[PDB]
RNA sequence: AAUGCGCAGAUACCGGGAGGAACGCCGAUGGCGAAGGCAGCCACCUGGUCCACCCGUGACGCUGAGGCGCGAAAGCGUGGGGAG
RNA sequence: GCCCGGAUAGCUCAGUCGGUAGAGCAGGGGAUUGAAAAUCCCCGUGUCCUUGGUUCGAUUCCGAGUCCGGGCACCA
RNA sequence: GUGGUUCGUGGAGCCAUGGGGGAAUCUGGGCGGACCACCGCCUAAGGCUAAGUACUCCGGGUGACCGAUAGCGCACCAGUA
RNA sequence: GCGAGCUAGCCCUGGCCAGGGUGAAGCUGGGGUGAGACCCAGUGGAGGCCCGAACCGGUGGGGGAUGCAAACCCCUCGGAU
RNA sequence: UGCGAAUGCCGGCAUGAGUAACGAUAAAGAGGGUGAGAAUCCCUCUCGCCGUAAGCCCAAGGGUUCCUACGCAAUGGUCGUCAGCGUAGGGUUAGGCGGGACCUAAGGUGAAGCCGAAAGGCGUAGCCGAAGGGCAGCCGGUUAAUAUUCCGGCCCUUCCCGCAGGUGCGAUGGGGGGACGCUCUAGGCUAGGGGGACCGGAGCCAUGGACGAGCCCGGCCAGAAGCGCAGGGUGGGAGGUAGGCAAAUCCGCCUCCCAACAAGCUCUGCGUGGUGGGGAAGCCCGUACGGGUGACAACCCCCCGAAGCCAGGGAGCCAAGAAAAGCCUCUAAGCACAACCUGCGGGAACCCGUACCGCAAACCGACACAGGUGGGCGGGUGCAAGAGCACUCAGGCGCGCGGGAGAACCCUCGCCAAGGAACUCUGCAAGUUGGCCCCGUAACUUCGGGAGAAGGGGUGCUCCCUGGGGUGAUGAGCCCCGGGGAGCCGCAGUGAACAGGCUCUGGCGACUGUUUACCAAAAACACAGCUCUCUGCGAACUCGUAAGAGGAGGUAUAGGGAGCGACGCUUGCCCGGUGCCGGAAGGUCAAGGGGAGGGGUGCAAGCCCCGAACCGAAGCCCCGGUGAACGGCGGCCGUAACUAUAACGGUCCUAAGGUAGCGAAAUUCCUUGUCGGGUAAGUUCCGACCUGCACGAAAAGCGUAACGACCGGAGCGCUGUCUCGGCG
RNA sequence: CACCUCGAUGUCGGCUCGUCGCAUCCUGGGGCUGAAGAAGGUCCCAAGGGUUGGGCUGUUCGCCCAUUAAAGCGGCACGCG
């Protein structure tokens, strides 16, 4: 049937993009966050 | 007038639509529609503020003339009157003499072509609109002005119609629809005569689409839900309320009044 | 008599206001209409009838099964109104 | 089967602080009537359900019993 | 009406302050646990001020600390696959 | 703190619905009448109308049950301006 | 610091076991080649399957999977010489295609501004934002692999700078426009398709016949200007002018004129058209596939014909159908040795995408997973039509284990003597019926229905006759709808495939709809409609601390809340308790006010504590009202001239003691109540009776045509459900 | 009653398949009879085999219909998911 993940690549950029987190001050604290720890990539990895 | 069908598909048997003879032009005036946003009685958050809204055919707003006085004794022909698809009331397009158009809401009786015109001056005929103080006691009215300036906001809907019963100071007297007896200031203005279209009471939808094509959908009762959801949900088969009637929110429904006591306006209010 | 209303200010009296229905006297055993029926007053639209005159038509009449129209009160539908 | 309530004049019923118990109707005797009613005057019988016990004394207080009424018999 | 203090309304002061009221300039004011009297101690409603104190991303020195299932999640291109 | 890329509602803007049936109003003509109501034809082409693919569903049954499948398959069935 | 257990943790290896599986029952066979090795790779032939797809083209997603060369350890459910796998090399070309140096939509953001302990929330303009608006490229060839991108032919657009000719030029401002629904639809075309006796073409004569107007293949595509043929858009002038937030000569409005179902200007579509390309079968080529020839290929006529185009076309309807720019016009500053407009020339024209898969082995599902995924094309014949079904073209595929065998048993399927629901909870399942035409059709009904009711008859082919249309011309040809009469063959003519079993009678719900994604689709939810109630507008209500927003750019014929649920006839009594509503009095009541009077200390002046009357809101009390407000709606004894029963009486209690109508009911315990009906036989069903354990009127009461994948009962038809099994 | 089983001993009837008991429903053998015969009544021996098809209800049971030699009663986790 219709599965969960209908990928959309302005979706996920729109969503989860580096500028979508910096916006909300929950968004900052979750790269903070993700480069303490040492993270390869703070955002999801997207294509435009 | 109102149009009947055969029953050649139930819910055909009972459906009646309004007549549209009084109807003169269709497409409205290019110059005078703006685009309304629809809400789905959502606020600027986006949660549902008044329940069961939403769908319903596309609509334009037309923008419509509620100040009068801004053309005082410049008088304006009876060009057209059209369908309003937001409001209950038929709405006439008049011609001014300078040149300018506008929509006003067109009361019964009123047709094409007659002379209409605003201000102090003006002759008591249906159509003109005039400061109350200048209207005589007993004549029937409507989109009166409840604040001088403020816009008309009284009687505005199908065959609505206030009443003028006395005057008192800077004050008048006046009936509104729902029968109350309230005064207002006699610099309030009102265009003379009784809203029309007047049959509207008497459609009958016929059927639920009728009712979605209107942006109204279903209305789910209390009765029908769970006590999570409503004063009235729950318990076993069916149940009567079981309490005193109440809304979602559990204030009493039934006689239990709302305006606020210590309101400014109730020195002017005396009826019901 | 009691229910009822009344010091939480009633009845009775004065003034202001709202609203509906019916029209005293005239008024009559009177008038009109085919019947049911019709009553304050004003205007408009309109029916029958009577008389005067002896002018026109020339029996074009009378009645009338069916059909069609009207039809007090009460009652029924949709809206409005609601004082007694 | 398990709990609550009641039983008083012929009928339907009040009542009690433990001592002499009433109401209405019915019924009886008189009156009024030509004669019946309706009306007026006058009249209760009650072993206050059975049995035990507390009492000086028990319809009244107590414990059981017959009877009636009511509610219950759930997860299963 | 509340917070802070050991102080939970308690005989409840002191310090702070949201509301109201509302002074004085040394013969003035605040405090010594309701209050009053005496006897004392301080000088509100302006500000600055090293050191001695805390921590360990980092550097070093040590270990009756581990020794590849232990030791940091990772001794190895791990916050990776 | 992260989530409406599944799902529920709503908002904006686009798109889709083979082919058949039925034959409302309105016309127009004829009748009818003092005038009408109304009646009959022809035209017309309305409807949460009918049959039926796409499309949306999921009625009964069989199968499947470490499955092809963490909800599938086959027959059958509902809606389809 | 000692392990045997904690369904302990990590790891390793067993058992089941050479067992179940190897992933759609669309299907294979042979020959040649290659290689160490071949059922599995290449090639030929034969066979089968899809063909509104299982073929082709877009978009999203994926991200080198594309092409070539060399490989086979692993991945591949077997094998592998093959691959979507390993190594390496190559491959994606744009002024016109998509997107950006354009526009705005919901929404986001957000100068000003408002709000919030902080973080932040709101917010007019502005900005951002697209499968909407705007905008200039079609067709062939070429590569192993890109092409509307390279090449070729023909054709466009914008910027800059020049000439030439025009004109008061000139905005981010004014106006026009863009610009809009659903259903139905005229005419004229185009795509697409069929036919041809005509034009062209290799060839063929088989097996009994046929050298024939024989068979087989094909007969086009792009195309500026100008021309036609359709259609769409649009009136032309002059005066007045207070409106379009300045100004307009523009728009609007008024008054004159001429014009008017047109014309004329435009604008699109279509045809023609310079030129430019293509160009089958078959045959020979060695390609995994392309080439050569066929060829100087022909390139015409007729017919069918869109749902597409002319398009802002037309009609009707109600539920009343975006914005902004480009564009035209107008004027403001400013400038008019500028500028703009019109042609013609030369120059200038950037960024990103472009490979491949793309209904799937490359996307979403852990898998080369029988699932899921939006737009366009989707040929032919026949079947009434059609995107339906059967076959088939182009194209693509045989589903990545095979070989045998011929038990039980299982799945999917075919048939069955006689019987025909006896099966069973139940006709569950399967059968039967099935299309079109014509005849015919009841109760009841809300007059529409019920209806496809029911029940029948017809259906193929041959020859003769024959009526209409459309296109041509009124004529032939080609289509389309038919009508009459003779006859032929079979068991059978919708000869295959697709295609209702029917009636009667109850319950419930009026109805189409909706729901427990994934055990419930229903009598549940919704629904038009009815009633109650609130709410005068800065409305009531909802979200939010707030600003603010929804309500609503609405205004009592409106909006919120509650119940009831088309419609028909109706909806009784109780206001004592609870709730709501109304009560300017009374009682009580908190802070506050007020301080009679008491008290602590002081030598006192004082300072400081309590504190009685009395004045004090809402609320409660109290007095009323109120039933489509929460809710409630009795008992016992007696009595009629046969019994029986009780219209009648007596009496206790209550706020009042259940009216109509219904009733063993989706309610009835006793219960399989009793009676009637159906059946041979009926714990069900239908009709009644009333003793209603424990119906009753908007948690509505009693009915009701039509509707139902709802639930019950009966019957006809037909059957492997069954007697009861059998064969395949 | 609460002894095994609550880190699970699936619970009514039907269907299929049976097997045993005998306290025998039929058939076989017998005693007594208030047994003439025929048909019964009641007790004894006997478990080899037999013990029907339908209406109703989920029913077991039971009641009916039509028969029969007869329409037996029980047990096996109220035998057997
Ligand atoms: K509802
Ligand atoms: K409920
Ligand atoms: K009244
Ligand atoms: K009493
Ligand atoms: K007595
Ligand atoms: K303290
Ligand atoms: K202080
Ligand atoms: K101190
Ligand atoms: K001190
Ligand atoms: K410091
Ligand atoms: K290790
Ligand atoms: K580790
Ligand atoms: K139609
Ligand atoms: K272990
Ligand atoms: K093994
Ligand atoms: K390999
Ligand atoms: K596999
Ligand atoms: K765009
Ligand atoms: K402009
Ligand atoms: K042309
Ligand atoms: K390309
Ligand atoms: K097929
Ligand atoms: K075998
Ligand atoms: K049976
Ligand atoms: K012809
Ligand atoms: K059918
Ligand atoms: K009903
Ligand atoms: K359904
Ligand atoms: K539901
Ligand atoms: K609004
Ligand atoms: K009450
Ligand atoms: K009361
Ligand atoms: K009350
Ligand atoms: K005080
Ligand atoms: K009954
Ligand atoms: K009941
Ligand atoms: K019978
Ligand atoms: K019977
Ligand atoms: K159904
Ligand atoms: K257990
Ligand atoms: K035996
Ligand atoms: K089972
Ligand atoms: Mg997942
Ligand atoms: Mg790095
Ligand atoms: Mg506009
Ligand atoms: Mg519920
Ligand atoms: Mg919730
Ligand atoms: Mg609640
Ligand atoms: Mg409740
Ligand atoms: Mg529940
Ligand atoms: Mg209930
Ligand atoms: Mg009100
Ligand atoms: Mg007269
Ligand atoms: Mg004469
Ligand atoms: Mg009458
Ligand atoms: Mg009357
Ligand atoms: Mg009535
Ligand atoms: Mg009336
Ligand atoms: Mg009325
Ligand atoms: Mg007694
Ligand atoms: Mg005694
Ligand atoms: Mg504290
Ligand atoms: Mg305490
Ligand atoms: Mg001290
Ligand atoms: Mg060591
Ligand atoms: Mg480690
Ligand atoms: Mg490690
Ligand atoms: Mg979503
Ligand atoms: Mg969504
Ligand atoms: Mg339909
Ligand atoms: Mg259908
Ligand atoms: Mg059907
Ligand atoms: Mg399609
Ligand atoms: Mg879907
Ligand atoms: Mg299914
Ligand atoms: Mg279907
Ligand atoms: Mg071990
Ligand atoms: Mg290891
Ligand atoms: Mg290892
Ligand atoms: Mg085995
Ligand atoms: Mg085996
Ligand atoms: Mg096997
Ligand atoms: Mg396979
Ligand atoms: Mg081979
Ligand atoms: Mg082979
Ligand atoms: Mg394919
Ligand atoms: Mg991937
Ligand atoms: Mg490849
Ligand atoms: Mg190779
Ligand atoms: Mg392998
Ligand atoms: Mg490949
Ligand atoms: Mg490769
Ligand atoms: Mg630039
Ligand atoms: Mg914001
Ligand atoms: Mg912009
Ligand atoms: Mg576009
Ligand atoms: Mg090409
Ligand atoms: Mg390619
Ligand atoms: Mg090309
Ligand atoms: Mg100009
Ligand atoms: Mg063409
Ligand atoms: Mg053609
Ligand atoms: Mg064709
Ligand atoms: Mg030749
Ligand atoms: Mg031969
Ligand atoms: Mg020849
Ligand atoms: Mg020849
Ligand atoms: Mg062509
Ligand atoms: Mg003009
Ligand atoms: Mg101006
Ligand atoms: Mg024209
Ligand atoms: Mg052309
Ligand atoms: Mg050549
Ligand atoms: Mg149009
Ligand atoms: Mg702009
Ligand atoms: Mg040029
Ligand atoms: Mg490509
Ligand atoms: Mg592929
Ligand atoms: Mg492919
Ligand atoms: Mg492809
Ligand atoms: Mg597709
Ligand atoms: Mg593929
Ligand atoms: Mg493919
Ligand atoms: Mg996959
Ligand atoms: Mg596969
Ligand atoms: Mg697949
Ligand atoms: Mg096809
Ligand atoms: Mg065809
Ligand atoms: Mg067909
Ligand atoms: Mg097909
Ligand atoms: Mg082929
Ligand atoms: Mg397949
Ligand atoms: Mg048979
Ligand atoms: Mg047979
Ligand atoms: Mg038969
Ligand atoms: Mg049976
Ligand atoms: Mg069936
Ligand atoms: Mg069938
Ligand atoms: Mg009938
Ligand atoms: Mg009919
Ligand atoms: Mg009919
Ligand atoms: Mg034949
Ligand atoms: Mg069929
Ligand atoms: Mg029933
Ligand atoms: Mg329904
Ligand atoms: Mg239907
Ligand atoms: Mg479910
Ligand atoms: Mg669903
Ligand atoms: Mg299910
Ligand atoms: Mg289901
Ligand atoms: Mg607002
Ligand atoms: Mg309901
Ligand atoms: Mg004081
Ligand atoms: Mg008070
Ligand atoms: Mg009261
Ligand atoms: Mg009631
Ligand atoms: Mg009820
Ligand atoms: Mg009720
Ligand atoms: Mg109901
Ligand atoms: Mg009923
Ligand atoms: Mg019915
Ligand atoms: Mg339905
Ligand atoms: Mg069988
Ligand atoms: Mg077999
Ligand atoms: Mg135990
Ligand atoms: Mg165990
Ligand atoms: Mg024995
Ligand atoms: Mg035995
Ligand atoms: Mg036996
Ligand atoms: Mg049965
Ligand atoms: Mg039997
Ligand atoms: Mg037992
Ligand atoms: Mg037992
Ligand atoms: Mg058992």
């Amino acid at each position: 049937m219709k599965r969960t993940w209908q990928p959309n690549r302005r979706k996920r950029a729109k969503t989860h993009g580096f500028r979508a987190r910096m916006r909300t001050p929950g968004g900052r604290k979750v790269l903070k966050r993700r480069r303490q720890k040492g993270r390869w990539r703070l955002t999801p990895a997207v294509r435009k | 007038a109102v149009k009947k069908f055969k029953p050649y598909t139930p819910s055909r048997r009972f459906m009646t639509v309004a007549d549209f003879s009084e109807i003169t032009k269709t497409e409205p005036e290019k110059s005078l529609v703006k685009p309304l946003k629809k809400t789905g009685g959502r606020n600027n958050q986006g949660r549902i503020t008044v329940r069961f809204r939403g769908g319903g055919h596309k609509r334009l707003y037309r923008i419509i003339d509620f100040k009068r006085w801004d053309k005082v004794g410049i008088p304006a022909k009876v060009a057209a009157i059209e369908y309003d698809p937001n409001r209950s009331a038929r709405i006439a397009l008049l011609h001014y003499v300078d040149g300018e158009k506008r929509y006003i809401i067109a009361p019964d009786g009123l047709q094409v072509g007659q002379q209409v015109v605003a201000g102090p001056d003006a002759p008591i005929q249906v159509g003109n609109a005039l400061p109350l103080r200048f209207i005589p006691v007993g004549t029937v009215v409507h989109a009166v002005e409840l604040e001088p300036k403020k816009g008309a906001k009284l009687a505005r809907a199908a065959g609505t119609s206030a009443q003028i019963q006395g005057r008192e100071g800077d004050y008048v007297i006046l009936r509104l629809p729902s029968g109350e007896l309230r005064k207002v200031h006699g610099e309030c203005y009102a265009t003379v005569g009784a809203v029309g279209n007047a049959d509207h009471k008497n459609i009958v939808l016929g059927k639920a689409g009728r009712s979605r094509w209107l942006g109204r959908r279903p209305h789910v009762r209390g009765a029908a839900m769970n006590p999570v959801d409503h004063p009235h949900g729950g318990g076993e088969g069916r149940a009567p309320r079981g309490r005193p009637p109440a809304s979602p929110w559990g204030w009493q429904t039934k006689g239990l009044k709302t305006r606020k006591r210590r309101k400014p306006s109730s020195r002017f209010i005396i009826a019901r």
